RNA sequence: UGCUGACAUGAGUAACGAAAAAAAGGUAUAAACCUUUUCACCUAAAACAUAAGGUUUAACUAUAAAAGUACGGCCCCUAA
RNA sequence: UAAAGGGAAGGAACUCGGCAAAGAUAGCUCAUAAGUUAGUCAAUAAAGAGUAAUAAGAACAAAGUUGUACAACUGUUUACU
RNA sequence: AUAAUUGAGGUCCCGCAUGAAUGACGUAAUGAUACAACAACUGUCUCCCCUUUAAGCUAAGUGAAAUUGAAAUCGUAGUGA
RNA sequence: AGAGUAGAUAUUGUAAGCUAUGUUUGCCACCUUCGACUCAACAUUUCCUCUUGGUUGUAAAAGCUAAGAAGGGUUUGACUGUUCGUCAAUUAAAAUGUUACGUGAGUUGGGUUAAAUACGAUGUGAAUCAGUAUGGUUCCUAUCUGCUGAAGGAAAUAUUAUCAAAUUAAAUCUCAUUAUUAGUACGCAAGGACCAUAAUGAAUCAACCCAUGGUGUAUCUAUUGAUAAUAAUAUAAUAUAUUUAAUAUAUUAUCUAUAUUAGUUUAUAUUUUAAUUAUAUAUUAUCAUAGUAGAUAAGCUAAGUUGAUAAUAAAUAAAUAUUGAAUACAUAUUAAAUAUGAAGUUGUUUUAAUAAGAUAAUUAAUCUGAUAAUUUUAUACUAAAAUUAAUAAUUAUAGGUUUUAUAUAUUAUUUAUAAUUAUAAU
């Protein structure tokens, strides 16, 4: 059940980064990207093409925004008397700065 | 029940809502983004339906025709944006692979998620239509868009097509018209521009798209093989 | 096929009704079962006015156990498991005729060379 | 043999048929049997195709499954022809109930 | 089997606590946040009203509104 | 390994011990002995019947009979063996 | 009573060392009590097989525990607190 | 000494003698749990099987006793906590041990040393017992050794791809019954062989899934109860085009099956009244242990199938001999020579490892490998194995697609083609 001895630095050393299996491989597999000669993995698409794919479907299948139609000739004024923004609580603050805990995809480098 | 198709770590039921769930969703947006192993089998599930679909459109036996829609029916959640799907099924989504022998879906690796290390993967019907009017382009089929931007990148380059780009383009063809092929592409090609940096001379561009077309359509070792002595 | 204690029909006019098995004889382990055609001890347990209680010797005719195999690629199975009581040291039935009412039995018999059994039943399948 | 079985065939074998195994003498000298036909075994490859048959006989059950191409077998002869009322492929749910076939030799007589 | 602090070993091991998720869009930022749709789970409850309790946890600082009648306290009256 | 489902031929041969797991042929209405302290206590008696059901076919209530020792009985007890 | 019984029930009385409110004696009912027998039923077993789910296993994220004189920690025979 | 119809030494063997073992009951005080289940490993003082000597007590067959021999094997029940023991049924036999009276970080906890309680006994009493009875508590994710598998690195008499011997590590080694020889030998009769062979099986092991049986949360069907859909049809609204003389007709699309009021407090239901507010319509789906039941493809499996139980041979153990001295005889040799002789040994057979040797290739437009993709013959991860074709040919890996086949359960009262009729057939 128990570790009979403290285990030497060496013999914890060869036990973890002895064997193959356990080192990390170089990632051999990857090649040039058609669509901007960038590295990508090997008989997978490109991340960056895709995405900007994705992103122009989006633009062009976008919803309509359904704004009402009452608050859009709706004097500055009357908003103010009517929706005064309040303070957020500390949570709310957080939840809004997503550039703190989320994450944007970084780019490869260029392929020669 | 062991090793039939994939089991996903869930129970029958689950699963067979989840698959189900899975085509109904790549119907409606034609591209989808998911987990590999959950791709590969809604592409199954949804090759099937397509078949079973295609068989109900031609097959003249009444009894054949009502026992494929049933089973259509059973294999859909027909709902809230699913309601009409039966109807889309049939009308829009199933003609397009009349003549195509199977190999509705495509599926396309892409790179595992970060924060789960879960292998992904693009799951979408091949030949689905790129242009719909009153819209301008179309939630459509990504390997032709890459296609199309790979090909765009070459000509900025100045260098000849790969020949598995060809091979590529060769594979979109088969089952498709010459014409609307490089109208479709025409399409494209203006889209990824304006999203691109690059300039558009339209008249250049319709030029390099048919010579494109026109190379892809009209088609054109140490060891010595010798007889026993 | 039987085992220790498995209750059996007895198909002979010895007067023993039902019978249970206690050993199968040429068997070495006795965790092993008597098939048709193998010779076991036991336990008469009911009986017409021998008596209950005697151990006796008997050959097992015909069984429920589908599954068993002959050479031509068949099989046959029974509605129960039957047998018909011997003498130990004769081996010969200890009755004169098995019970025409319910006298079947499994032509393996025959093959395993119980003559007089086969010859004594109303049919043989 | 291949006919009767045939999927295709109409007039084939059903559960429910009772039918008369005759085998060859020359080959075997076994007695022919009557049976009640439970269910036929069709499988990947034809030959090893069977169909398993009951009868009682006088108070006492027996069951049978002949392999049909065996070459032991002559022929085998449709005795009666199945009900419309018992529905189902395999009939198995048939031995021990109300619906149990009784003595196909006495019905013949 | 000192005491305090620091740092190891087991070890990047066991475990992450009753479990149903999917897509699209927020957002070429999301398994985990929000929205829509699909699917499921609880339903003499995992719902809706409340008592007690408590780092106000809430739909928040621009904040939880009462003369009283299927509104409670205090107040009057007593029990233990 | 846990928590389930199914299982041919056997049916307690298991085991300290049928522990565990099987096992319910109406839940309504009839019909229900011996024994007895005369309380359908025994009794929701066992068995059995009526309606339903003829081998395909929800969930939940409902799981036997008898002998002996000890204690009348419903209760209370070592919160955590 | 079982094929076979140190168990069970009945009876016999050298009660090593019963006995009358430390109550004596037989009974109905009751008991998650404790022994035993029969029925039925079964994976308890002959004898294990298959299937499902949650683990185990691999990848990513987080990240314990008792223990630890120091260890470069094989077998055998002999030796020896 | 003495038994043994005679005669100590076939078989028996008083008391006394000399030893060996550390399997019992003890003694010492160096030192602080019995059984069951599972798996067994080792020993030989051998229970069975193989070889053999002695046997007025070896006619034969059964025995008795002794020598060699550990290769294979050595049981299922009732009783009891029991190991043991008494029976029952078998068996060739049901051998005796050692392994912390093997095995509780492998299981159980029935016996047995706690707390509750009772009975008998002892005590004035608290309480006690080489008593009896019911109940009744420990857990552990494996660091190292070790073992079972699987990889990576590596030094190779120097490489890679493939084939690979000796060898080393293990496994295996059998047993019964029946029949023949033969009712022969032997024997008054009863009884009844060796020697040797064959066929059945027995345990054990291995492999397999064509079939058989089981399963089969992919497999359809049947079915009970509730809910939620899609399509069709009737109704209504709105939107969009058409015709008509915004209105009406009809087409397409979307949305809609509500809601309010009565019937003496509440809630629900019913019916009326209001409203366009519906189908004893087809087909689905969800939940109820896969909701329940009947079948069920692959795969996996045994209760199934198939095969093996490794020869021939070499040297031997106990034993049985030939000649033959030393020692004029005798002596199988603890002399020289020459022979028979065991399920034992060596070997063979089987598996795993290792890789001597062999064949070929050599800096490469497609050298040999790895990374990568699709995978299953393989699989925890790995590793192994198959494929990564798309050009001048040739090669299908998974998914799909087609095919025939299987599975389901209705179907000739049918489907298909031509005009209730003809032909082909599910
Ligand atoms: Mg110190
Ligand atoms: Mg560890
Ligand atoms: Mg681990
Ligand atoms: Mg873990
Ligand atoms: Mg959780
Ligand atoms: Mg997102
Ligand atoms: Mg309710
Ligand atoms: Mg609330
Ligand atoms: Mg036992
Ligand atoms: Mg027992
Ligand atoms: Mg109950
Ligand atoms: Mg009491
Ligand atoms: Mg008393
Ligand atoms: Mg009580
Ligand atoms: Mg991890
Ligand atoms: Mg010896
Ligand atoms: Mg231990
Ligand atoms: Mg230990
Ligand atoms: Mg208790
Ligand atoms: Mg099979
Ligand atoms: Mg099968
Ligand atoms: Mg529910
Ligand atoms: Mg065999
Ligand atoms: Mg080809
Ligand atoms: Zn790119």
């Amino acid at each position: 059940a128990v570790p009979k001895k403290k285990v030497s630095h060496q013999k914890k050393r060869q036990k973890l980064y002895g064997p193959g299996k356990k080192q990390l491989k170089m990632i051999h597999h990857l090649n040039k990207c058609p669509s901007c000669g960038h590295y990508k993995r090997a008989n997978t698409l490109c991340m960056y093409c895709v995405g900007q794919i994705s992103h122009i479907w989006k633009t062009h299948t976008a919803k309509e925004e359904i704004k009402p139609r009452q608050e859009e000739e709706l004097s500055e004024l009357d908003q103010r008397v009517l929706y005064p923004g309040r303070r957020d609580t500390k949570y709310t603050k957080d939840l809004k700065d997503k550039d703190n805990y989320l994450e944007r995809r970084v780019r490869t480098l260029k392929k020669d | 029940t062991v090793g039939i198709a994939r089991k996903l770590s869930r129970d029958k039921a689950h699963r067979d809502a989840l698959l189900k769930n899975l085509a109904c969703q790549l119907f409606q947006h034609e591209s989808i983004v998911s987990t590999h192993a959950k791709c590969k089998e809604a592409s199954r599930v949804a090759e099937r339906i397509i078949t079973w679909t295609k068989r109900a459109i031609t097959t003249s036996n009444s009894v054949a025709q009502a026992e494929l829609k049933s089973q259509i029916q059973s294999q859909l959640f027909l709902a809230g944006d699913n309601r009409k799907l039966m109807k889309r099924l049939f009308s829009e989504i199933a003609p397009r692979y009349l003549e195509r022998p199977g190999g509705y879906t495509r599926v396309l690796r892409l790179e595992p998620r970060a924060n789960d290390s879960a292998p992904q993967s693009v799951l979408e019907l091949v030949d689905s239509p790129v242009m719909s009017e009153s819209h301008t382009v179309n939630r459509g089929n990504l390997k032709m868009w890459l296609l199309v931007k790979s090909v765009i990148n070459d000509d900025a380059n100045q260098l000849p097509h790969n020949p598995l780009t060809l091979q590529n383009l060769h594979k979109v063809a088969k089952f498709k018209a010459e014409a609307q092929l490089h109208g479709e592409i025409m399409l494209i090609k203006q889209v990824l521009l304006k999203e691109m940096s690059l300039p558009y001379d339209e008249a250049l561009e319709n030029e390099r798209t048919q010579a494109l077309l026109k190379e892809v359509y009209s088609s054109s070792s140490s060891y010595v093989m010798v007889p026993r002595p | 096929m039987i085992f220790l204690k498995s209750v059996i029909k007895v198909i002979d006019n010895s007067g023993a009704q039902l019978a249970e098995c206690i050993k199968v004889i040429r068997k070495g382990s006795p965790k092993s079962p008597a098939m048709v055609g193998d010779r076991i001890v036991c336990v008469i347990q009911k009986a017409k006015p021998v008596k209950k209680g005697d151990i006796c010797h008997a050959i097992v005719v015909r069984s429920k156990q589908r599954n068993m195999c002959r050479k031509d690629g068949s099989t046959v199975a029974f509605g129960d498991t039957a047998c018909v009581l011997i003498n130990k040291n004769t081996g010969e039935p200890l009755g004169t005729r098995i019970m025409a009412n319910d006298g079947c039995v499994d032509r393996t018999l025959k093959d395993k060379g119980y003559n007089k059994i086969c010859s004594l039943a109303s049919r043989v399948i | 043999k291949r006919k009767l079985i045939s999927k295709k065939n109409k007039d084939r074998l059903k559960a429910g048929d009772v039918v008369r195994i005759v085998y060859d003498s020359s080959k075997c000298s076994y007695d022919t049997f009557v049976g009640y036909i439970l269910s036929i075994d069709r499988k990947q490859l034809v030959q090893d195709a069977s169909l398993l048959l009951r009868n009682q006989i006088a108070k006492t059950a027996v069951e049978i499954r002949v392999p049909l191409f065996s070459p032991l077998i002559e022929r085998i002869d449709l005795l009666t022809p199945h009900v419309s009322s018992r529905q189902r492929n395999k009939h198995y749910y048939i031995r021990g109930t109300r619906l149990d076939v009784g003595d196909l030799e006495a019905g013949l007589r």
